[PDB]
């Protein structure tokens, strides 16, 4: 590595980023300000980056101290865990039918 | 990552492991990164 060298012989430095979602809790999060939670209306949803469309109701369901989201048979999140509150919600899709 | 899952049951046998089911479940995620091959245990 000499100054004189031709850009492509020049030294360069490289940093790569690699994101991670473990078996643990999720702690590194983006500026995104954070907002106050809305129940029993249709509202477009985003718990941690988990985005989504529905209506979030008071879950009576039983997640384990690490279980941080559901699933259904279709692999849709069926419920979640307020990151800022320690509470299980249920996700109903919003009500639409046949006109 | 050294994932530790843990289960502790009240048992009455002298013999060997209790004939039955119950799952383990998660409780640590280290990050080690540390290579294992060998282990052993201290008591
Ligand atoms: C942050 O969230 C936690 C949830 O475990 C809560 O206990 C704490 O009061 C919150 N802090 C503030 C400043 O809202």
């Amino acid at each position: 590595f000499q100054p004189t060298n031709g850009v492509g012989y020049q030294p360069y430095r490289v940093v790569v980023l690699s994101f991670e979602l473990l078996h643990a809790p999720a702690t590194v999060c983006g500026p995104k300000k954070s907002t106050n939670l809305v129940k029993n209306k249709c509202v477009n949803f985003n718990f941690n980056g988990l985005t989504g469309t529905g209506v979030l109701t008071e879950s009576n369901k039983k997640f384990l101290p690490f279980q941080q989201f559901g699933r259904d048979i279709a692999d849709t999140t069926d419920a979640v865990r307020d990151p800022q509150t320690l509470e299980i919600l249920d996700i109903t899709p919003c009500s639409f039918g046949g006109v | 990552y050294f994932k530790i899952y843990s289960k502790h049951t009240p048992i009455n046998l002298v013999r060997d492991l209790p004939q039955g089911f119950s799952a383990l479940e998660p409780l640590v995620d280290l990050p080690i990164g540390i290579n294992i091959t060998r282990f052993q245990t201290l008591l």
